[PDB]
């Protein structure tokens, strides 16, 4: 993956852009737009990794800005309790059952035994899937890489460490782990993985280097809860990985410079995994026609309802993570008549949407 | 009509009078019935009922 320098100066694009996020790409459209025409060296889907506190997010965004690629950061919980007009949800919670109140990240470090937790968890896990599609909607339609704070493969870790900790019962441990035999198999391994490696004292220093309240007055930021993540991540999720994609573990326990990390990248030959049709590593993103490569688009740009509707399971044997149907009537009446969701987010005339009487346009790919 | 000729049963001969509805009632039903699928179109994407009136016309 060639850098900006070895180039000799900003990336040119093999073809034209699709518009992926304005026009629809189906069977049909496949025959007159082609794939694998805009593929190239540096199309690649590139993770960083790392504990806590890293600095993965400048460290992130400087690889992007390197190596032309598009930055994706770490999906929070207010890309769904902040909507598309700007209003956040967690005013909502006087209105709502304690069941069926808010709870985000603060609400983790301040409550962490709570039951919803175990929810927030899968539900992060279907944020960071909201976003993976949205990874590999841009290296098959417009053919620029990207780079991804973190990945719904990395996210068993925080599952287990929860577990290991007791915040989640065998119950929760059970559904998560049958929505990520449900779901994780639809998805292709990335490319090359960075892994920031740390101790488990010095993240804890960094975490004094945030001085952010609700993550020093906590209590989940211990030793061993730390210590379960570094082993969780070195002992499984890297070794599971390191099968499929290039894996690049630095020591961070100085700043860094993200130069070298850049200049490592070239070093490494990504035509030597394509002499066997069977090799493991890049063994999901090789395809042998184009084809294969239309199908596959067509898999990760028509079929996103298709990815986001496997998360259908029942599970009811839990008590954490079902919710009472007094309780499911009193949270619709309130969350769907709240200003910004009453209807379809296009389709609202109370934020001041304009132009309603003859528009019949609706978003792809989009949450009703 | 001393006898029940079919000829005579079966020859319109003029003295049935169609309905005010007769000519009108399939396309004011079918017209309806277009306006409230897209009505019902409308409300299962969770527009507004009347936004999109070209869908409607
Ligand atoms: C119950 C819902 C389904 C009912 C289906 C039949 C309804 C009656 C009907 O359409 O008859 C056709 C007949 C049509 O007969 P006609 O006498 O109008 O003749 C015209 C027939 N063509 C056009 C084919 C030449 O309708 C009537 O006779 C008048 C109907 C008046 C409106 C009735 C509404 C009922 C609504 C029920 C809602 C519950
Ligand atoms: C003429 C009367 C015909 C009666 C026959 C049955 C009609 C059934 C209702 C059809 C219209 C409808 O669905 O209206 C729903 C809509 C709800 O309003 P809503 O947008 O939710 O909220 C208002 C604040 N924004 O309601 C409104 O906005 C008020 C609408 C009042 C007028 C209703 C009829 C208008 C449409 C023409 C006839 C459509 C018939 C469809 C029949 C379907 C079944 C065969
Ligand atoms: N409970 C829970 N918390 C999570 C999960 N993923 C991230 N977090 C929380 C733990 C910390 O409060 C915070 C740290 O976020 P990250 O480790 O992704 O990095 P951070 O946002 O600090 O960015 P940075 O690495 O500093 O650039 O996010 C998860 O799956 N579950
Ligand atoms: C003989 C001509 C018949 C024309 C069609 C019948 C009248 C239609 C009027 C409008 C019906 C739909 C209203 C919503």
């Amino acid at each position: 993956i060639s850098g900006k320098t070895m180039r000799g100066g900003p990336r040119v694009p093999k073809a034209a852009p699709y518009p992926y996020k304005t026009k629809k790409y189906s069977v049909f459209n496949a025959i007159f737009d082609k794939t694998s025409k805009r593929f190239d060296e540096n199309s690649k889907v590139i993770c960083v990794e790392g504990p806590i506190a890293a600095g993965k997010s400048k460290f992130a965004k400087e690889l992007a800005e390197e190596l032309d690629m598009e930055y994706y950061p770490a999906v929070d919980l207010d890309l769904i309790y902040i909507n598309s007009y700007g209003y956040d949800m967690r005013k909502l919670d006087p209105q709502l059952p304690p069941s069926c109140r808010s709870y985000d990240v603060r609400n983790f470090c301040l409550d962490p035994s709570h039951d919803l937790a175990a929810q927030f968890q899968i539900r992060m896990y279907m944020l960071r899937y909201s976003q993976y599609i949205d990874a590999l909607q841009h290296v098959l339609s417009t053919g620029q890489g990207v780079v991804l704070e973190r990945s719904p493969y990395s996210d068993f870790v925080f599952m287990e460490a929860m577990f290991r900790q007791g915040y989640l019962s065998r119950g929760a441990r059970s559904v998560y782990n049958e929505l990520r035999q449900n779901t994780i198999g639809e998805l292709l391994k990335p490319h090359l993985v960075i892994y920031l490696d740390l101790p488990v004292d010095a993240v804890k220093k960094q975490i004094k280097a945030r001085n952010v309240d609700y993550e020093v007055q906590s209590k989940v930021f211990s030793d061993a809860y730390l210590s379960d993540l570094e082993q969780l991540y070195k002992q499984q999720y890297l070794k599971d990985i390191s099968t499929h994609a290039e894996l690049l573990i630095y020591d961070w326990t100085a700043g860094g410079e993200t130069e070298v990390v850049v200049e490592d990248i070239e070093r490494i030959d990504f035509n030597q995994f394509e002499a066997d049709i069977h090799n493991k590593k890049m063994l999901d993103w090789r395809f042998p026609l184009e084809a294969e490569w239309c199908e596959a688009r067509i898999k990760y740009c028509h079929e996103k309802p298709d990815l986001m509707n496997y998360f259908n399971v029942p599970r009811f044997d839990v008590p954490e993570l079902v919710r009472s149907a007094d309780d499911g009537k009193v949270w619709r009446d309130v969350w769907f008549n709240a200003p910004g969701m009453k209807y379809r987010p296009g389709y609202n005339a109370d934020m001041g949407d304009e132009g309603l009487l003859t528009k019949t346009k609706i978003g792809i790919n989009q949450g009703i | 009509s001393a006898v029940n000729d079919p000829l005579e049963l079966l020859t319109n001969k003029g003295t049935h009078e169609p309905s005010f509805l007769s000519p009108i009632w399939n396309p004011i039903a079918c017209g309806v019935a277009g306006v409230g699928a897209a009505i019902f179109i409308n409300w299962g994407f969770r527009k507004p009922v009347f936004s999109g009136i070209q869908k409607h016309i």
